[PDB]
């Protein structure tokens, strides 16, 4: 009667029905089973990383029981569930911890071997003490109670092996994570126990789905707790949706009736530069109204005329986590990615070459056709100075993100000798540095879908080519905390100044020389850049001047600017040898200056607009 | 009852103080001499709240000791002191004993004790408000009592 | 307190409550963890998720469902003994 106080009936909970149906790992109960039952030393421990079901074993096992397909010597016996949390909780005495222990073994062995305790979590077995999980150590190597236990695989060697006198005494049973095979098996026979807790229906094809997807994007995680989450989470949306409006049209909905009060209460400011604002926040609020009208009327065409998740719900679940976009391009991405060399010339000028070879590896991974274990686009390009090399790399990092500084750049010219590659790596066990991992490591293992870019990579010690040599390729690099972090979804982008002028096989020749061919043969395409012509630089003449209005813009400030003199600036830009840099000194040698020199002289002030005209030689506001 | 480790000392201090001095039974003027007499005392800042000299404290109890002709069981009193207290500790239902709890069920227990405090001074709805302004609900030991006071001091004053 | 009326507005930030609120109506191992950097707004989210609970926008399994904010300190605050924690 001290088992009912601190202890539950497993197998009285298995024969209510309120356990899951366990499916498959014959091979680990048998051994469970005829470990079990032997003469002495009877007492199995379940071992295995966290999540491929170790309590799903003996849940199984107990329902196996209560139907009869054990043997005979282990026919109408009953599983306890001892639990040490509660048995702890009043003992502030000398030896009323010690005395509840006692009276639950001696209970135990009373019996003639009706009951097979079960501790859960046994590494906590250890303490209790304050000589305490040690008076059991002589009832175990008899064989009185059966000990069935379960405890992760490195908890085990902390707290358990540190003991050898006590381990001893337990039998390992290791329990290895099942496959993609065995894990759809094992989602279709507990599909229908949450069919049921969220009022909806699930595809087999969402299903195969929620783990085929869920084995290349998760990693950190093991198999199938990493996914049965999908599934879940998939049903508990759609059920949302279900009471509510869907997705797309709430959204839409809760920031209009928040632009409302913004402008309500924007349209009493007393002010003049206000006025510009309040005129642009509404207009964006008359254009929401207007496609949030159109998918109530759109929801209407379906509603007259979604009920069941399938591989589509999934995609969803994983890309809003991880981050990571994986789904089926709903018709508003793809008709962005068809302009994509459109947006990219924007900000970028020339270089026809290599802007259809980085924007072509988006495309054909959106799409998927790319290696599924491997980067996205791994390519070095390399050239002249001031070209536009390293601008490239950030028009891309701003059409994926809508904002340049969330992709992680590294200044390769540091690393000058071979020993500051810990820096990126992190510091082996022992160490100075060890409690903060790597630098490189541990800013991707966050977010893995970023664009990393290693800027002026030749300067540096080849030393940290072999490092990064089995980046691309793999997409895999492991810290000192041994944690693996995968590269394969981000864009690997190498800038370099090589070769400086020759024409192609002074480059081609220069790089071989100072890469190996096994560093070479990683790469995608080595795109190489190209000077600036005359005529493509009236152009990044009319990029400079906007960028400074749009600068200029705090204080409503404009100019005009003519054409003589658009094209005076242009044909300053000059000495094809520094590419388009002396072009941003001209600009604010000519106007910069003058315009700061009348700006705080009085004589200029804001709302004006100065225009700008060609004096015989110089600028003249 | 549901002792603190500072009743508890006071206890044993008077027990140990009985079995030197060789009686048949401990009064309660060994349990009343151990709290006046203990370190980090709650009883003496208790009757400075309640306006009583600390002159008489010791010398008009130890001529309820000396009189006596010189193991003990406690006395009768006594317990009907510690069953007082057990009975004012479950309005302000603090889950133990306490000192202050000690003290006033030896006011209410025992009317020769009453009698003293009476004589200097004290009556039983004022000594009721001596710890309120001293206390500022209670655990095991004693680490409240106007914290700031003993773990800080006045930049401003 | 957020009946009382006494917890900022929390204004913004849609994706971010919606994930909490269909990850807290899950069958199993319903435990959501907000995660970032210092500063960003992660108390002004479930402070939002509780005016949102006490206004009424929260799908069907979340009505009516009380908040509590534990708090670890005071729980560990006299417990010397052996089991008193
Ligand atoms: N063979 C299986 N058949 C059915 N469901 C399973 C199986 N293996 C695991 N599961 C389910 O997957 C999840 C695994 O959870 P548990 O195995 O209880 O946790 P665990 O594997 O013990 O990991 P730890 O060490 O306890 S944190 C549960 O939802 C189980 O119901
Ligand atoms: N094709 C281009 N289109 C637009 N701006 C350009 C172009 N080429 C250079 N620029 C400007 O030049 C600056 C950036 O030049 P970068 O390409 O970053 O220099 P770089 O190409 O990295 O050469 P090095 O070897 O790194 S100095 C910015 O101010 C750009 O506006
Ligand atoms: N979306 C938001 N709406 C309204 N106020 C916000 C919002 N995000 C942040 N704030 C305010 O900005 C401050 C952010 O503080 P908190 O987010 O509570 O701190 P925190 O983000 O939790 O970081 P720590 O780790 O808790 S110190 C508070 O003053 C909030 O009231």
């Amino acid at each position: 009667q001290a088992l009912q106080k601190y202890s539950t009936d497993l197998t009285a909970r298995a024969r209510e029905g309120k356990l899951d149906p366990v499916i498959g790992r014959d091979n680990e109960i048998r051994r469970v089973v005829q470990v079990l039952s032997r003469r002495t030393k009877n007492n199995p421990v379940l071992i295995g990383e966290p999540g491929v079901g170790k309590t799903a074993i003996v849940e199984g096992l107990a329902q196996r029981i209560v139907a009869g397909d054990v043997p005979e010597s282990l026919r109408d016996k009953t599983i306890v569930a001892l639990d040490l949390g509660s048995m702890v909780a009043g003992s502030k005495y000398r030896g009323e911890f010690e005395e509840r222990l006692k009276a639950v073994l001696d209970d135990i062995k009373n019996s003639a071997g009706q009951i097979i305790t079960f501790i859960d979590e046994l590494h906590t077995i250890v303490g209790a003490g304050a000589d305490a999980g040690n008076m059991i150590k002589p009832m175990l190597a008899r064989g009185e109670l059966r000990l069935v236990g379960a405890t992760t695989l490195d908890e085990y060697r902390k707290h358990i092996e540190k003991d050898a006198a006590l381990e001893r005494r337990f039998q390992q049973v290791y329990v290895g994570e099942p496959s993609v095979e065995d894990t759809i098996g094992i989602l279709r026979g507990l599909k229908d126990r949450y069919e049921v807790h969220h009022g909806v229906r699930i595809t087999d094809s969402a299903l195969v789905a929620a783990a085929t997807l869920s084995d290349r994007y998760i990693t950190a995680r093991f198999l199938p707790d990493k996914a049965i989450d999908l599934v879940d989470e998939a049903a508990s949306r759609l059920r949302m949706e279900i009471d509510s409006r869907p997705v797309e049209i709430d959204e839409v909905e809760r920031l209009v009736r928040r632009l409302e009060i913004e402008e309500m209460a924007l349209s009493k400011e007393e002010d003049e530069a206000s006025a510009e604002r309040l005129a642009k926040l509404r207009s964006e609020l008359a254009d929401q109204k207007e496609k949030l009208a159109e998918l109530t009327t759109r929801w209407q065409n379906e509603k007259n005329a979604k009920e069941e998740v399938g591989p589509d719900d999934i995609a969803d679940v994983v890309s809003a986590w991880t981050g990571i976009p994986a789904g089926r391009l709903l018709e508003g991405e793809t008709a962005k990615l068809l302009r994509m060399e459109d947006e990219l010339g924007k900000r970028v000028i020339g270089q026809k070459a290599a802007v259809t070879a980085v924007s072509d590896a988006v495309r054909r991974s959106r799409a998927g056709v790319s290696d599924p274990n491997r980067p996205t686009g791994a390519f070095m390009f390399l050239g002249p100075t001031g070209v536009g090399k390293t601008e490239l790399a950030k028009a891309l990092a701003d059409f994926l993100f809508d904002d340049e500084r969330a992709m992680v750049r590294i200044d390769m010219s540091e690393y000058g000798e071979k020993h500051t590659v810990a820096r990126l790596i992190g510091a082996p066990p022992g160490y100075v540095g060890y409690e903060a991992g790597g630098q490189l490591t541990e800013a991707v293992r966050r977010r893995p879908y970023t664009v990393v870019l290693f800027d002026e990579i030749e300067k540096a010690h080849p030393d940290v080519f072999d490092v990064l040599l089995q980046v691309l390729d793999e997409g895999r690099l492991t810290d000192g905390h041994g944690r693996t972090v995968d590269f394969r979804n981000t864009i690997l982008i190498l800038t370099s100044n090589l070769g400086s002028g020759g024409s192609a096989e002074q480059v081609l020749a220069a790089v071989r020389a100072t890469f190996k061919p096994e560093f070479i043969n990683r790469l995608d395409d080595v795109l190489i850049f190209e000077g600036l012509n005359p005529e493509e630089l009236v152009r990044i003449v009319d990029i400079q001047l906007a960028q400074l209005g749009k600068r200029l813009a705090q204080r409503r400030l404009q100019l005009q600017v003519s054409l003589p003199a658009k094209r005076w600036l242009a044909q300053r830009g000059f000495d094809p040898v520094y590419g388009a840099r002396p072009l941003r000194r001209l600009v604010q040698q000519a106007i910069g200056d003058q315009l700061a020199k009348m700006l705080l002289a009085g004589q200029v002030h804001d709302g004006d607009t100065v225009p700008v005209n060609v004096s015989p030689d110089a600028d003249s506001l | 009852f549901n002792p603190t480790t500072k009743t508890q000392a006071a206890l044993t201090a008077a027990l140990q103080a009985a079995s030197t001095a060789g009686n048949p039974e401990i009064r309660p003027a060994h349990l009343l001499m151990a709290l006046l007499t203990q370190n980090d005392g709650i009883a003496a800042p208790l009757l400075e709240a309640v306006g009583v000299e600390p002159a008489t404290v010791r010398a008009e109890t130890q001529r309820l000791l000396d009189r006596l002709p010189q193991q003990p069981q406690l006395s009768r009193e006594s317990l009907a002191a510690i069953t007082t207290a057990q009975q004012l500790a479950t309005e302000l239902d603090d889950e133990y004993v306490s000192t202050e709890h000690v003290m006033v069920g030896l006011a209410t227990g025992d009317s020769d004790v009453a009698k003293l405090l009476t004589g200097h001074g004290a009556s039983p709805q004022a000594l009721r408000e001596a710890f309120v302004k001293v206390r500022g609900t209670s655990p095991e030991p004693e680490a409240t009592y106007q914290a700031l006071q003993k773990y800080s001091t006045d930049l401003t004053a």
